[PDB]
């Protein structure tokens, strides 16, 4: 099927900093990817992204009506709505099960990477660090960052590159808005 | 606790 | 900068294909299912604390086709250019064997939102146990979309996600395997 598409998006987006304490109102319209015209409650009138959104900014900021529902926005829909979700998603708070397995940078006789594994945390900021014998271990650190997992919980996993040698003791330290302390999990060659 | 949308613009003819 | 709640439609010719769907910093809250014309919750217990008129988003979805007749006229034609998928296939958790998991395939930076996605054990289709996601849309407005398939790790088995998209060549298979 090589039948030509064509897209119409819209976005009408609240952004929120402190809660509610200030809100910006962005009503966004695109033709494929291409942002054509917005309305910005910084502004309180349409503007015309590019030249294709010109005859809509025109015809839009004719309509006083029009523009006066825009410029309510900020408190009758992003206020409105922030008020009916802010308990399960601003507070919502799920903490990381963590693993810890070893693993090999390639096909090896010996286990060369340790895998600290973060899984199933809500929201995403996160902090996890590796210890060997109480001292942080920064160097040969690698990850997959932070993975979006789509059911609203988010994992990572951080791997060391070392060679564990009797004695060690190895300490991947989470730290996570869900969590009143870092979360630890040992691991002993 | 109803979400509420917001209606989309309507272009001109 | 706190947080973002963006209330995304979309509407597709010739497909005829609409959504309409709330997100919350990058999750989907809900969509509405425009043939059934009901609300549904990403999470069950999203339904229990709140409610969404679902009709309502079959105006938007009316006015955003009327809006993308007169948007193709005045680009005089000009069609979307496809923008194919980056691929990944990951588990929901460390791996165990016998212990049931999610194999998560997840749908990258692509646009139009048109996909078909297989799951494949031992390059066979399989269909128990799947779900999905709806296109979620991206900030640079390409979309983004999740495949689940429950299973249970074996060493006998392999897997696949099998990805057609029209800005793909061929499809393109992204594999699994016990370690
Ligand atoms: C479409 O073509 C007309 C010429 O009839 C031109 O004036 C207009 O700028 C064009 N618009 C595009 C290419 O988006
Ligand atoms: C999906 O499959 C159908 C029929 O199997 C086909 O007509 C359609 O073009 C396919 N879509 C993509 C994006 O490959």
């Amino acid at each position: 099927d090589t039948r030509p598409r064509f897209l119409e998006q819209v976005k009408h987006e609240c952004h929120f900093f402190n809660g509610t304490e200030r809100v910006r109102f962005l009503d966004r319209y695109f033709y494929h990817q291409e942002e054509y015209v917005r309305f910005d409650s910084d502004v309180g009138e349409y503007r015309a992204v590019t030249e294709l959104g010109r005859p809509d900014a025109e015809y839009w900021n004719s309509q006083k009506d029009l523009l006066e529902q825009r410029r309510a926005a900020v408190d009758t829909y992003c206020r409105h709505n922030y008020g009916v979700v802010e308990s399960f998603t601003v507070q919502r708070r799920v903490y990381p099960e963590v693993t810890v397995y070893p693993a090999k940078t390639q096909p090896l006789q010996h286990h060369n990477l340790l895998v600290c594994s973060v899984n199933g945390f809500y929201p995403g900021s996160i902090e996890v660090r590796w210890f060997r014998n109480g001292q942080e271990e920064k160097t040969g650190v690698v990850s997959t960052g932070l993975i979006q997992n789509g059911d609203w919980t988010f994992q990572t996993l951080v791997m060391l590159e070392t060679v564990p040698r009797s004695g060690e003791v190895y300490t991947c330290q989470v730290e996570h808005p869900s969590l009143t302390s870092p979360l630890t999990v040992e691991w002993r060659a | 606790d109803i979400f509420e949308r917001i209606a989309s613009e309507a272009s001109r003819l | 900068e706190e947080h973002v709640i963006i209330q995304a439609e979309f509407y597709l010719n010739p497909d005829q294909s609409g959504e309409f769907m709330f997100d919350f910093d990058g999750d989907e809250i809900f969509h509405v299912d425009m043939a059934k014309k009901e609300t549904v919750w990403r999470l069950e217990e999203f339904g229990r604390f709140a409610s969404f008129e679902a009709q309502g988003a079959l105006a938007n979805i009316a006015v955003d086709k009327a809006n993308l007749e007169i948007m193709t006229k005045r680009s005089n034609y000009t069609p979307i250019t496809n923008v194919p998928p980056e691929v990944t296939v990951l588990t929901n958790s460390p791996v165990e064997l016998r212990e049931p998991n999610v194999l998560i395939c997840f749908i990258d930076k692509f646009t139009p939102p048109v996909v078909n996605v297989t799951w494949l054990r031992n390059g066979k289709p399989v269909t128990t146990g799947v779900s999905e996601t709806v296109f979620l849309p991206r900030e640079d407005h390409l979309f983004r979309k999740f495949h689940y398939l429950p299973f249970l790790p074996s060493t006998e088995d392999v897997y696949d996600c099998r990805v057609e998209h029209w800005g793909l060549d061929e499809p393109l298979l992204k594999h699994w395997e016990f370690d």
